RNA sequence: UUGGAAAAGAUUAGCAUGGCCCCUGCGCAAGGAUGACAUUUU
């Protein structure tokens, strides 16, 4: 039984999951048509997101992880 | 990690509001990792012995219980509703929207006494209760 | 102890006898004129003393 | 009495402060008017 | 029962025993408590002593005896001291009961009964 | 002098029950009175031309005894939308009020 | 004991106003006498009742000539 | 007399029953002192 059971009436959306940029929180997709060529299309275009963060990689996660251990090791 | 109890579907809350002949059902809506979930359930777990010979505290989680987001309109952090008889009492609070509370207050005098006007006009039959505050204003000075 | 459930009063629906006592303890034969008053034309202290 | 009862025993004299001064407090100088109408009156109440 | 509660009183003398204790009661002819029966022992105003057996421990009523034979007055023990205290319009136990001299108090020839009585049950 | 009244009494007793919720209880009141002694006659004062209730209405009771359980026990309790408030009944019609005057003047 | 006596006396009346604002309550009467010269003239009516149901309940009750006679036996003759 | 058109019950107060105590009367329980010279009623 729903919520209507009870008798009831009005008189995720969340604030929670809004965020000003990026907007609302959860994927629109992840349903829908999910295959053979979708898989290798996103294999293709991971390995492109991670190529493009390839310029700088060794010294962003260098500093990345210096400053969660140092600041796990702070507060 | 609270000793107030929790529904974990819209059958529980359905009846934990059809449960109560005589006592208000309070009924916070939002997550318990939420900090204004956190605070407002520091104030109903701070009170909620006290008003227990007139009301009953529910605790409802969103993303466990989504069914009424829509009808409620469950889009802040905490929402605290109060029924009373299956009747939604709503409140006149002076926020602008009488439904749900929608905020976290810090006195937990104030939610006895938000509590107490739920069940005195709901036993005196008003689905619509007159707050003993005006909540429009912080009033910090 | 929790609160009690604020239920009013069925209420006083016999009077005087005990109930006279019952209010002379307390909520007694007050003035009932002149210091429940205020006065509106006339200032009867100086001004603003209160 | 509650501490509720209290608290609105205690704002009967705002009340009859409010219900005072309601001509010149009620006036559409003092409140730039979203006019309601008193339901079931003439009055109208610049103002909540 | 304790064997040095003696003499013990059976069943119809502890009946008319309780009801002479609670007559004595009405008629404010009866000091309850062990200490207020050694003083009415000590002033020699006590026509009888009751004792309840089923003090622990008994020793701190059976210097009563003693008192008892020291004075010349009859000395009986009944069988629980919670029949004894409610006889004497009390609802705590009481352990010791001295039912005393009145001034030709109407009691008197009940009370030589009783004395005549229990003073057979020390045999 | 209503031809109304007729249907209750057997000398059985009523109870008078009101602030009851207009909008519905026409039977609901038999329904929570009928588990107490066997099937009885409950009415419920609906006014006509209207089809609204007054408020009021009168279960007649086979015992005193069965009157006085019933009464304490259903004081407030909650039917229809409504809690039920209970009293006696009046009946004060012309063959007691007739009484009543002459009991006045001695 | 005499507070036990003040109990057990206050409860039987406590129960026995009950039980007769019960059989008020069933309807079998109206409630008893609550309690110039014609108003009271009625109350020394009213209050000669009064009395006399006092010498009523006084006269049931009474031992009337030779129930007397049986409890005196039953004083006198014991269990020989 | 006839025809016709049309607060989910409050508050304040007085009396009485109730409580208590004294006394009287009645009762219940236990007392106290005393006075009197199996053949025939189917």
């Amino acid at each position: 039984v729903p919520g209507l059971g009870r008798g009831a009436t009005g008189f995720d959306l969340n604030d929670t999951n809004y965020d000003e940029f990026n907007g609302y929180a959860g994927s629109l997709f992840s349903s829908g048509p999910y295959e053979k060529d979708d898989e290798e299309a996103d294999a293709i275009y991971a390995a492109l997101d991670k190529r493009m963060d390839e310029r700088r990689k060794e010294r962003r996660e260098q500093r990345e992880k210096e400053e969660i251990e140092k600041y796990r090791m702070e507060r | 990690s609270y000793m107030l109890p929790h529904l974990h579907n819209g059958w529980q809350v359905d009846q934990a509001i059809l449960s109560e002949e005589d006592r208000v059902v309070v009924i916070r809506f939002g997550h318990d990792w939420d900090p204004t979930c956190m605070k407002m359930d520091e104030v109903l777990y701070s009170i909620a012995e006290k008003v227990k010979n007139f009301a009953v505290i529910y605790l409802v989680d969103i993303t466990e219980v989504p069914d009424f987001n829509k009808m409620y309109e469950l889009y802040d952090p905490c929402t605290v509703m109060f029924f009373f008889r299956n009747k939604h009492i709503m409140i006149d609070l002076g926020t602008g929207n009488n439904n749900k509370i929608n905020w976290a207050m810090e006195d937990k005098q104030e939610m006895v006494d938000i509590i107490e006007t739920v069940y005195r006009g709901a036993r005196k039959g008003r689905g619509l209760v007159v707050s003993p505050k005006d909540y429009s204003t912080k009033y910090r000075y | 102890k929790p609160l009690p459930a604020p239920l009013d009063g069925q209420r006083k629906k016999r009077g005087g006898r005990r109930y006279r006592k019952m209010k002379e303890r307390l909520g007694l034969t007050e003035i009932r004129k002149q210091a429940n008053r205020m006065s509106f034309g006339e200032i009867e202290e100086d001004a603003y003393q209160e | 009495l509650t501490n509720a009862q209290r608290s609105g025993l205690n704002q009967i004299p705002n009340r009859r402060f409010t219900l005072w001064w309601s001509p010149t407090i009620n006036r559409a100088n003092v409140y730039v008017g979203f006019q309601v109408q008193l339901d079931l009156t003439g009055i109208f109440m610049h103002g909540k | 029962v304790n064997p040095k509660a003696y003499p013990l009183a059976d069943a119809h003398l502890t009946k008319k025993l309780l009801d002479l204790v609670q007559q004595s009661c009405n008629y404010k002819q009866l000091r309850k408590g062990a200490n207020e029966a050694t003083k009415t022992l000590n002033r020699g105003i006590s026509e009888f002593i009751v004792m309840a057996a089923d003090a622990e421990p008994l020793e701190i009523i059976l210097h009563l005896p003693l008192l008892c034979e020291d004075k010349n007055v009859p000395y009986v023990f009944v069988r629980s001291k919670q029949a004894l205290g409610r006889a004497c319009g009390v609802s705590r136990p009481v352990i010791a009961c001295s039912v005393t001299i009145k001034e030709g108090s109407q009691l008197k020839q009940q009370i030589q009964s009783i004395q005549q009585s229990i003073e057979r049950l020390l045999v | 002098e209503d031809p109304s009244l007729l249907e209750w009494d057997a000398d059985d007793f009523r109870i008078f029950c009101g602030d009851l919720g207009n909008e519905v209880n026409d039977d609901i009141l038999a329904r929570a009175f009928s588990r107490f002694p066997s099937f009885l006659k409950a009415k419920v004062i609906r006014d006509k031309r209207t089809g609204k209730t007054k408020g009021y209405g009168f279960v007649s009771f086979k015992d005193p005894s069965d009157y006085v359980r019933a009464m304490r026990e259903m004081n407030g309790k909650y039917v229809g939308s409504r809690p039920i408030k209970l009293r006696k009944s009046m009946w004060k019609d012309r063959n007691l009020d007739v009484v009543r005057k002459k009991q006045k003047e001695k | 004991t005499k507070k036990e006596q003040k109990k057990l006396r206050r409860q039987t009346r406590r129960e026995a106003q009950k039980e007769l604002q019960e059989k008020v309550r069933l309807g079998l009467m109206p409630p008893p006498e609550p309690k110039p010269t014609k108003v009271e003239a009625h109350v020394r009516a009213q209050m000669a009742k009064r009395q006399k149901a006092h010498e009523e309940a006084n006269a049931a009750r009474k031992l009337t000539a030779e129930q007397r006679k049986v409890k005196k036996i039953k004083k006198l003759k014991e269990d020989i």
